[PDB]
């Protein structure tokens, strides 16, 4: 073996035991050693604030879970709050992007969190607190070195090791921008970073939530891991979940999701997208031509036809005449107006449609002629799956594609119980 | 009230701007309104970005009108971009590949994925545009200095920062969009392109991801949105990837429906592709555990199982694993199988569109039905051919792991994009790998047909090998013009900044190490022949103005020829115009005849700047250094300026210029004959062979010419008159 | 106590470090104590700028010793640092000038006056390292896709950030050095320089220089930081004495015997007669010449300025332009001529010269004073001086408006600068404006005679026209090498970048708007024939490397011939070395970078068999000829056997040419070029016997040697 293959080998074996350590008890990789080491390179690079602050953070967080114990912490937002909270023996720091959004920056206007800083925005912030502790440290025991052994005694040192958890958002895209956004952190010193499950173009904080599949978060989040592990820092990776709020996803590819999409049973509705841009071409065509929003689409004359019949049937067409009269007799924004007509609209749709999931929906069938038996097996299946079994013995009307919002996102049931299935599909990662 | 008539004012101003011819055939969501009610109380002003708009919009429409175009590249300095403006080139691309090349202090360089935070193509742009307003200030400065005379000679270079910026896909959503269009205009950019890929996903190289139109749409709204808040009239360009584009990211707007391939009895592409992933693993190749990301159930896993093994699938990927262990990464034997895998479930699948689909059971006339299909939503199409012919149809199986749905990419598809976008875009922009008249024309035409004034834009890859189209020379010079015929108004060489870059540094880099200081020596030489502003690096920098600064600051109280020069053939013309004469002041131009070669082109120009004569020549060096003059071109213009010893005199000028021991002609003509026989007997030679119509070779006589060169010029007097 | 011992071990392991041999001859000003007091308890490494240091500086050291050098030039891109290094430099340079030249998104550019923010250089800095690191990884990930058989072949390029960037004059004073020092090492930068220029009017072109003190700490200061960060970085200290004429202090003695005084004290100051001139220009109607409002002079000083300003014409010059400036109706050209004047006339009325050269002047032993007066301050020298019986003379007549003292600037104050230093830095600079082998040799002489391992740096300005020095292009070629002999290790072209930059960009811009898309064909050709990286742009910026990492990420889930080849003459020369019972390689390559001359050469196994030196030129209807001035079969025994004839024909296919002609031929030409007529490739032959030989292409034999069936061909080698 040649010297350029045994240097390889004996990091890869290095590494192989890094992975095989009990940092990684029960966390799995969809890469081997061999694809870190690769991306290495043969000139020494060492991130060791990062690298010694995430094994003590970690054994730490360690200690506190078994002795059933926790550290209670909050945002600092400035560089004097994080080296105070250390003083008055708060153990860890956390970081968010809300206050960094309202923070803003010399080239960044400040306003509410849709994480649409650039992503160095956070890592940037960090490094502001990293440096403040790496200071205080330096402050600290340069006194303490001109202190005599009894004033050492009487006199309390601060622990300002930089045990922070970053906000990266929703990774700001796919994963070659996780890497880069872990890659920052970790430059700057930061052991933790958080990762949530929401499309990271309707970033929000709550009402109209996007989540992502769940096969998507995992890329994420094993992304992450790609770049701590080639670092060599073993960073803490927290999963972060909004599907308790969330009622919206913007796929429904994924089998863990798929039994908590919302579908319509009432299948002589027209879609709630026709409804909508429809509700909006009346406003229109009445002669509000501030609301043109239905030219963002191209929708067919038979699509319009149907929704307009429906639209008539529940008097929604009515609520648009009398909103477009009293528009006249005051002709101010119409914002005020349109919103309370959409809100009646919505309530009308989602009432007439009968949005439940198709296991609700199968429940209802058994429940007219196992009952408690078919919802754990609904819970945990497919939807291919659970149409098979269905059909098998009871295959009502259900469509979840007439429930799809304008922009193309499906409808789901959003709860404790859906937070729980993207946890534990996360939990190994 | 005071406070309802200011806003009224700006409301209507604002209206009167939506409203204007700048704006014609565009579509906004949004309302004068809606945008004044952004912009607070407290004025700001993006001057640079607003009027620079305006000027490049004029411009770009003008070209449009005259079938015309910009030819640019991507310059990759702001040195790269002030030279361009000096030489003439009118406008600017700066692209996100060169951005991602170059890196920043934080970013480490890498390939285009749009990995960059949004600040990063901004940040480079304004390197851009403070070199470009610099430029115009140390120009400024020296014109001010200078007499009319002075000014009338001295050229004024146009350093006004014509810039379309990269704005990727936006970077997300609607704020990111508002965010990034933000910071280009506040740095004076007034141009900016948005391309309909996936962010995720973005890429310049196979598997492309669209997003839906009207995502796209809402891009370009979100664009216009910011802009206007800004008061700036940018120029929005809309780039379509759907050329090579493969796959799209949703099948919710109807644009897209038309272009969806759907498969029957066949499992899903995606389980299939699982299970055959698993398959590997199970064999032992531990690397693909890719199926851990899933959670595909066993139903499923069985069903794909099945056709598995049926097409004779896990048989390759058996045949597969033996192979990997018989000889180290299996990252070719693996896409062997894949392919071949995917061959087999497209083929057994039955992959096509919905219409390709109905019109197969037709066997409403056929090519009707198409024209319906193209149009027509998946709902309204079902609709229709149930009423005539519904086939088995989905396209869920179709559906990639990550859940991406297929769609026939190509030029149609692009048009179908492009048309969409133009209601809500200034430029249309269908990316390209390859460059192709006909590619254009098909798309140039198309989109011309329902929006005839809509101006486009072209991109030409520096990496699609120009030698392998078998265009001739003449075709690949016309290839610009071409495309500015068919309203291809702006087009550029995206990254060209970057490639001549290096192959700068690989030469000096090599030359230094070759030939020490000479490397530098010649470089200097070469900046001195075509009189670069790099001659004088300090007044480049703007030197000038920054010392009459310091001396504003402290109110004035702080502290041999290396080449023969064109003036002295310019004097010998002068006795020469003299005695016959003349009422014409001749001037001596010596350039490369074209960038870069060495093949030099001495020119005489009248006050007119008529070329009255020329000579096209090289000058080479034998082993032991001695130096030929090779002739392969020399005209004397004006038949009354003939043999009067004008190329006699330029001659003398090129021998006792470049040291030459012999002149070489390279398929002289009849009047090169006569001419260097003649000179022969002048004395300027000693020997003249000649091979009629194929080489003069001529001796220089160094004794007779270090005469003529006297500088009391009785013999070179002697010569002109006699 | 476990805190007392913690300490003791780091001052130890600091003090070990102190006295290792890197720091011989090195004096700081601070113990291993003060250091370890800045370092905290939380560890930090800056790895990259430790070992980049380590390496740079034994390389140094091994060169210095071997009286050989790095010659180098600051790269303006990443790609360009890159690219350096492929090219086979060994090391970087980053300047000011450059930087300053680039801007940044907040800053103009502009000359180089140190005015951008401390930060600039570093960030630019930071940028080449990412690239340098980047290259790195990029080329290890391909290797190790590689066979080890390809990776003998293959070459591995050195991609580690040996740069030497620049501190300008530390930004200020030490905190600033050390603000500096610490951004650089941060980005992993190892080497840094620092001048002696005071920082508020640092300049490229009236230079102020520091007192020797000053520029001690700034190094001082340098050397500090780096230890505290555990780098053994390169402290490069330049002096820019050789051009500089004022100093902003007189307190060092080191300085003072190069101070310039009046010896003619009746005149009054040099400040004062500035100034009343101003005020004069003022007070007959120029109110744009307002300067003197700056100041607060008493009526005395204006009248006795006033007195000499008369006397010697001056107020004359005054009345006259401002009539002048009148009759016109800017008095910018019109003042600059009368100051120039004013300052030439003061200069000689004051008679400036040097106590030492003053107290020269008196003694009329002479050359013993000389040397007592060149080592000796100030005061030293005045109770010498008297004791011997002392001149008239004072240098605050001479001081500029400022406050600035004037000193004889040139190599010995260098010299002296230079000197005080050494103990502070790893390298010495002296700053040229002329490339001088003389100037460079008094500098190196004078600093090894006390030094004689002092390493030595060297500039080269890439506006120094070195067409004016009247030197040989092979004195040109050597010039690096001779500095390199006298101990100047590191010699850089400091912008060299920037000036290739702005040519490459002119050249493509003209080029395209000459030729369109032909100019592009055309570098891609140029691409092609060197095999440059840039000819597959999306590897050359890492993406091989890059798929796999999307792959890793994913789980691998995600979703026609231009030129005749070289290895067409490679198989003939199989055939041929098979008949005559011999592995040739056939390399087509520029004969220097850039020219039209190629240069194809056959090569062995153990590598130059036989070359072709010879250019394609095109006559004006677009026929080529292949113009050759060279060739060689280099073996005697491999002559006579038409190895030549072979590269011929390829050649003659490879560039379609018509005709081959011959430049200054030898006798084995004329049989060679007469035999191959024979044989048919040439239809007719002319030749000018030592002048040149005229070689017509037979394109019928041409064609039927080409026959792919080789029929032909087998029996032109066989015979
Ligand atoms: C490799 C190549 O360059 S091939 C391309 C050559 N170009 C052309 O043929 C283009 C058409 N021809 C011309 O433009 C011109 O005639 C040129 C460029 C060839 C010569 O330009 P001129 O200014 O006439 O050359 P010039 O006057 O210096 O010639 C020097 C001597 O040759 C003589 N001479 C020139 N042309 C002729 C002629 N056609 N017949 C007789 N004598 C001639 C001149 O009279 C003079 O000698 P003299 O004054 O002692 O009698
Ligand atoms: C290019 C210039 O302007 S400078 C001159 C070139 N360089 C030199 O003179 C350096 C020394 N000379 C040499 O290296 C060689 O003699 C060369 C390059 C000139 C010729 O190399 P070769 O490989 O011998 O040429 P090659 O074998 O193709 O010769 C072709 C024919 O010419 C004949 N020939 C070549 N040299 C000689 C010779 N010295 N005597 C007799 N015949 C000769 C060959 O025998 C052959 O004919 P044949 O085999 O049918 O009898
Ligand atoms: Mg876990
Ligand atoms: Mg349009
Ligand atoms: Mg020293």
């Amino acid at each position: 073996h040649t010297p350029f293959e045994q240097d390889f080998e004996k990091d890869v074996a290095a590494t192989q035991r890094y992975f095989d350590s009990s940092r990684f008890a029960g966390i799995i990789r969809l890469y081997t050693a061999r694809q870190v080491v690769e991306q290495r390179g043969t000139i020494p690079v060492d991130h060791i604030v990062a690298r010694e602050a995430a094994g003590a953070f970690y054994e730490r967080l360690r200690e506190l879970f078994a002795a059933r114990k926790s550290i209670t912490t909050f945002g600092p937002y400035s560089p004097g709050q994080a080296v105070s909270m250390k003083r008055m023996g708060i153990e860890a720091i956390y970081l968010g992007g809300w206050a960094t959004s309202a923070k803003g920056s010399s080239t960044e206007d400040p306003g509410p969190d849709l994480a649409s800083y650039p992503l160095s925005q956070v890592p940037d912030d960090a490094a502001v607190l990293v440096r403040a502790l790496l200071t205080a440290d330096r402050n600290q025991h340069y006194l303490r070195l001109q202190m005599s052994e009894r004033q050492r005694a009487a006199t309390p040192a601060y622990d300002f090791r930089p045990f922070i958890i970053a906000d990266a958002d929703t990774g700001h895209g796919g994963d070659p921008h996780v890497r880069n956004l872990i890659r920052r952190f970790v430059e700057v010193g930061v052991p933790g970073y958080h990762i949530e499950d929401q499309r990271p173009g309707t970033k929000k904080c709550g009402g109209g939530k996007v989540l992502v599949p769940s096969d998507e978060q995992i890329k994420r989040l094993n992304a992450a891991r790609f770049q701590l592990d080639i670092m060599r820092v073993p960073g803490i990776i927290v999963a972060r979940t909004d599907a308790e709020a969330a009622n919206l996803i913007d796929s429904r590819a994924d089998e863990r999701d798929q039994p908590f999409l919302l579908g319509a049973t009432k299948l002589d509705v027209p879609s709630y997208k026709s409804c909508f841009l429809a509700m909006v071409r009346r406003f229109y065509e009445l002669g509000v031509k501030e609301l043109n929003g239905h030219l963002l689409y191209a929708l067919g004359d038979s699509e319009y036809a149907a929704a307009g019949g429906w639209l008539e049937r529940q008097g929604i067409f009515g609520l648009v005449s009398d909103a477009v009269n009293a528009w006249r007799e005051d002709q101010q924004s119409i914002d005020g107006i349109f919103d309370q007509v959409e809100s009646r609209f919505v309530a009308a749709w989602e009432d007439d449609a009968g949005l439940m999931t198709y296991g609700e929906a199968v429940a209802d069938v058994l429940e007219f002629g196992a009952p408690e038996e078919w919802r754990a097996f609904a819970a945990r299946a497919s939807l291919h799956a659970a149409r098979a079994k269905a059909k098998e013995l009871a295959d009502p009307p259900w469509d979840c594609e007439l429930a799809k919002t304008p922009e193309g996102y499906y409808q789901i049931r959003g709860g404790i119980p859906y937070a729980i299935a993207k946890s534990l599909a996360a939990a190994p990662f | 009230t005071p406070f309802e008539q200011d806003f009224e004012k700006d409301v209507a101003a604002t209206q009167r701007y939506f409203d204007s011819s700048r704006f014609a055939g565009i579509i906004r969501l949004y309302t004068a309104r809606q945008v004044v009610e952004q912009r607070g109380t407290i004025p700001v002003d993006h001057i640079v970005a607003r009027e620079a708009a305006g000027a490049f919009y004029e411009r770009l429409r003008e070209l449009f009108a005259a079938r015309k175009s910009i030819t640019t590249f991507g310059p990759y300095s702001p040195g790269q971009a002030v030279s361009m403006k000096r030489m003439g080139i009118e406008a600017i691309y700066l692209g996100g590949w060169a951005t991602s090349a170059k890196g920043s202090s934080t970013e480490d360089p890498g390939p285009d994925l749009a990995s960059y935070p949004l600040s990063q193509v901004p940040d480079d742009a304004a390197v851009l545009v403070r070199a470009l307003l610099t430029a115009d200030r140390n120009q400024h400065y020296l014109r001010l200095q200078m007499s009319e005379r002075q000014r009338a000679a001295t050229p004024a270079y146009d350093f006004r920062p014509f810039i379309i910026a990269d704005a990727d896909t936006g970077h997300g959503g609607d704020p990111h969009v508002r965010n990034l269009i933000r910071r280009f205009v506040e740095v004076g950019v007034p141009g900016y392109h948005i391309e309909d890929q996936r962010p995720g996903t973005k890429k310049c190289g196979g598997g492309k991801v669209l997003v839906p139109s009207d995502e796209q749409i809402k891009r370009l709204n979100a664009a216009r949105f910011q802009l206007d808040i800004m008061r700036v009239p940018g120029i929005i360009v809309a780039r379509t990837d759907a050329e090579a584009a493969n796959l799209i990211d949703s099948r919710a707007d109807e644009r897209d429906q038309p272009f969806l391939l759907g498969a029957l009895d066949v499992p899903s592409y995606k389980s299939c592709f699982l299970a055959m992933v698993r398959r590997f693993y199970e064999l032992g190749v531990k690397e693909l555990n890719g199926h851990l990301l899933y959670a595909l159930g066993d139903s499923e896993y069985a069903a794909a199982g099945g056709w598995l093994e049926r097409q004779g699938i896990f048989g390759l990927v058996s045949d597969a694993v033996n192979a990997w262990r018989e000889d180290q990464s299996i990252d070719g034997i693996f896409d062997q199988v894949e392919s071949r895998f995917v061959a087999a479930w497209e083929d057994d699948a039955g992959l096509m569109t919905y219409g390709e689909a109905v019109a197969d059971v037709l066997e409403m006339a056929p090519e009707e039905w198409r024209a319906f299909a193209a149009r027509a939503s998946l709902h309204a199409a079902r609709a229709k051919a149930k009423e005539l012919a519904d086939p088995p149809w989905d396209c869920e199986l179709a559906k990639t792991p990550e859940g991406y749905y297929q769609i026939r990419g190509g030029i149609p598809y692009a048009i179908a994009k492009s048309l969409a976008a133009a209601p809500f875009a200034d430029i249309l922009w269908m990316e390209t790998k390859t460059a192709d008249l006909a590619d254009a024309r098909q798309f140039a035409e198309a989109i011309h047909a329902e929006f005839p004034d809509q101006m486009l834009a072209y991109n030409l890859s520096p990496s699609f090998n120009w030698d392998t189209t078998g265009m001739t020379d003449e075709e690949m010079r016309r290839f610009p013009e071409e495309l500015g015929k068919m309203g291809f108004v702006f087009n550029f060489i995206t990254y060209g900044g970057h490639q001549i870059d290096g192959v700068a540094a690989e030469e000096f880099a090599t030359a230094l190490r070759q030939d020490g200081m000479l490397a530098l020596a010649r470089l200097q030489r070469k900046m001195r022949l075509v009189e670069s502003p790099y001659r004088t690096p300090q007044t480049l920098v703007g030197g000038p103005r920054s010392d009459a600064a310091l001396a504003a600051s402290s109110g004035r109280t702080a502290t041999v020829q290396t080449e023969v020069p064109r003036k002295l053939l310019e004097e010998w013309l002068a006795m020469w115009s003299g005695h016959y004469q003349l009422k014409d002041k001749l001037r001596v131009q010596l350039r490369p005849q074209r960038a870069g070669s060495e093949v030099l082109e001495l020119g005489i120009h009248g006050e007119s700047d008529d070329k009255l004569a020329n000579v096209i020549f090289q000058p080479i060096q034998d082993r032991r250094g001695r130096t030929i003059l090779l002739v392969r071109d020399q005209n004397t213009f004006g038949a009354e300026l003939r043999q009067k010893r004008l190329m006699t005199l330029i001659h003398l000028w090129l021998v006792h210029r470049f040291k030459a021991q012999a002149v070489h002609y390279v398929t002289p003509t009849d009047d090169n004959l006569y001419q260097t026989s003649k000179m022969k007997s002048h004395g300027i030679f000693t020997e003249v062979n000649q091979e009629v119509g194929e080489i003069i070779v001529a001796e220089v006589n160094h004794p007779r010419i270090a005469e003529l060169l006297t500088p009391d010029r009785v013999a070179l007097r002697k010569l002109i008159t006699k």
